[PDB]
């Protein structure tokens, strides 16, 4: 059986309704009950079992999350949705001897859209020292996680060559942070002038582009 | 005999009733010359959590 | 009922490995265990489950070849073998104890299989310095082996504003990461910012000053 | 009170009885009398009342239907069997405020059991500009209504992909006739090339499968 | 006797729905109302019933909270408000009068309520041709909403050996069908088959051929 998680990634603010839905295969109801499980992941903590069965709910589970469905076809309810509820939930069938689990959902708390802080970063002398140069495109506090960020150089895009690292939703701020990480020998970092990092967003009404000349 | 069950299953305490809670936790005879009670008890044996 | 893992395995691939999880708070003869492997950042598969009373294993099928279940009821544990291990293999894996009809129902800890033929290595740090309100500054941490590296400012006297993004494997096997920090333009010349980075695995302490 | 049908459906041939039985969990009975009736629906029309009480026929009701019983069983006997008679039958209490009606039971004649006509259609070339791409396994005029369609994508099981639908018994032929659609989109639908229907059926000494490659 | 209903209500979920009952041939002041469900190709559930003469209403005891009847003497008339409209809901309703000791003797027509969130799409039809005795042809009528659809061969030249299936529900909220016919093979090269489809709540009349 496959379990197909819907909405596998959903922002919610405070004191709102939250549904994530997941679809089996087959039928996964057996002995007349039900068989289906509700799991959820902190970061950096195991899987703690939500729902235990179609409704009936695990040990030290407050009553804002709720189980419903029949057949295949099942929901999970946060409806008072507060602050630790962010986290990765995911939807498994006991009904076979193959346990499988839901592709997941990251559950997130939702801001108001907001305009990234774009700056970018040339790489260090004592890093030209050591025959390598990167490059990185820094956006501070943005929400949401969506956006495109590509490296110009002299007017070129380039593909294959960029790392991107993207930190947890702050508990405060609320808003993303993004890094992306362009890195080239000294030889060809040298053999061009204008580097920029273009980004696009929501918050951002047309893309923005940082760029700078080496030296 | 007295006992708590779920609000729904009340339905199933009665002579030649079928699921779970009759035909596995308490089965009540055909003929049963006798009474049933049920009330709701939500503010007595629910507790938050 | 409380779980208990062994911590960090490393491993080239083509070797074996053994995971030991130990059980309090029941007495573990009673419930089956299961094994869980989730890669990081991805979903969770089921690999199989053992039967303390009795050596019966039950394996997915596609990791029927390459694990093996054995369970110690003198000692009330479980032990996983996982030969032939390969890229693919590293991930975080969990213990659990059947319970309410679930089959991996309370989870201990984590235990993380890291494979990869490189070797200990020390991080390399540079200042990514300010470009010449408020700025942003920082430092870059490449060509370290393994995860994690502790990252700080100002000996932890800098916390506004410090976003240290998680780590990235490279085509050559080694982790890339950046801690950033914003400040005002103000203290660009009076106030030093250094970045401080920790990686025990090749035990380097490394304090850079950034500067414009 | 918890009413029990006998089989949902029956089928005998034209002129021959046929029975159904009906028990009720508590007496029906009260003041003498009997609160058991029987309920006739032909599809596309509204109930119609056949027998009010045990056995009193209600109006415009042939001489073929007849009710008969007490206490907690109580039967409907129809011995001319005639064409007209197929639709679903219902037995319903009016002893206590709930009326509860009966599990229903659908009426069809028999006929000689006749090997199905398996026949399969891929999708077509507009339907996969579409983007999805529906294969269609059809079998005609063949009774019993007991049959399985399987789906085989390069010999491979599939489930909770295909939609099957039936029709209504022929006026004349008195044949049932079956469609099962399986969906999928284009680029998963192109990856496989070998498309089987399996048709398991009475009738048929083996299952019976239609296959082709896809173009 | 006769009593006439509301025809074929649709409502997005959570809406209320006001439905309406005429009675005549009798005095609808000495006879009582139930209203009773049946969802399609399902048994049939007893909703509740009313007194005409004093508003003396009882419910069956599921859907007590979500139905409220009403009646109207003036015009003789019985009204059954349905409130939280949800999936379940979708089903059809009939307005009996009391008759024989049978508490839903008399039954009216009967109407259709269905809940869904989708709106009116326009059907898309593709030709299933022949396989390259007796040959198989048909078309494919998929995602349109709502009931019904009015297929025929030929603008209903070719009528023996056509098979409209029942419609089916799919989880994306729209129906599909297929209107299937067999013909011999040697008018498979000689005479030209064409499917027309009517879907009148979308004013969509489409004429498609069907070629091997």
């Amino acid at each position: 059986i496959v379990l197909t998680q819907s909405p596998a990634s959903l922002a919610v603010s405070l004191g709102q309704r939250a549904t994530i839905s997941c679809r089996a295969s087959e039928s996964v109801d057996n002995y007349g009950i039900s068989f289906m499980n509700w799991f959820q992941q902190t970061p950096g903590q195991p899987p703690k079992l939500l729902i235990y069965g179609s409704s009936n709910q695990g040990s030290g589970v407050p009553a804002r999350f709720s189980g419903s469905g029949s057949g295949t076809d099942f929901s999970l309810n946060i409806h008072p949705m507060e602050e630790d509820d962010t986290a990765m939930y995911f939807c498994q069938q006991s009904k076979e001897v193959p346990y499988t689990f839901g592709g997941g959902t990251k559950l997130e708390i939702k801001r108001t859209v907001a305009a990234p802080s774009v700056f970018i970063f040339p790489p260090s002398d004592e890093q030209l020292k050591s025959g390598t140069a990167s490059v990185v495109c820094l956006l501070n506090n943005f929400y949401p996680r969506e956006a495109k960020v590509q490296w110009k150089v002299d007017n070129a895009l380039q593909s294959g060559n960029s790392q991107e690292s993207v930190t947890e939703q702050d508990s405060k701020d609320s808003t993303y942070s993004l890094s992306s990480t362009l890195t080239l020998s000294k030889a060809d970092y040298e053999k061009h002038k204008v580097y920029a990092c273009e980004v696009t967003h929501q918050g951002l009404s047309s893309p923005v582009t940082k760029s700078f000349n080496r030296g | 005999d007295s006992f708590v069950i779920r609000g729904d299953e009340v339905r199933q305490i009665a002579p030649g009733q079928t699921g779970k809670i009759a035909d596995y936790n308490y089965k009540l005879p055909d003929d049963f010359t006798g009474c049933v009670i049920a009330w709701n008890s939500n503010n007595l044996d629910s507790k938050v959590g | 009922v409380q779980l208990q893992q062994s911590a960090a395995e490393l491993a080239r691939p083509g070797a074996s490995v053994k995971m030991s999880c130990k059980a309090s708070g029941y007495t573990f003869t009673s419930y089956t265990m299961h094994w869980v492997k989730q890669r990081p950042g991805q979903g969770l598969e089921w690999i199989g489950y053992i039967n303390p009373t009795s050596g019966y294993t039950e394996y997915n099928q596609n990791f029927k070849d390459k694990t093996t279940l054995t369970a110690d009821k003198s000692s009330s544990t479980a032990y996983m073998q996982l030969n032939s291990l390969t890229s693919e293999d590293s991930a975080v894996y969990y213990c659990a104890r059947e319970g309410h009809r679930v089959g991996p129902a309370y989870w201990g800890q984590g235990t993380l299989v890291t494979v990869s033929a490189a070797s200990t290595k020390g991080p390399s740090v540079f200042p990514l310095a300010p470009s010449s309100g408020t700025a942003a500054l920082g430092c870059l941490v490449k060509d370290y082996f393994p995860e994690p590296v502790t990252v700080s400012w100002n000996s932890g006297a800098l916390t506004s504003g410090v976003h240290t993004f998680p780590a990235v494997l490279q085509s050559s096997g080694l982790y890339s990461l950046s801690s950033v920090v914003t400040v005002p333009s103000s203290s660009l010349g009076t106030q030093t910012y250094i970045c401080n980075v920790n990686h025990k695995p090749s035990n380097t302490k490394v304090d850079k000053k950034v500067e414009p």
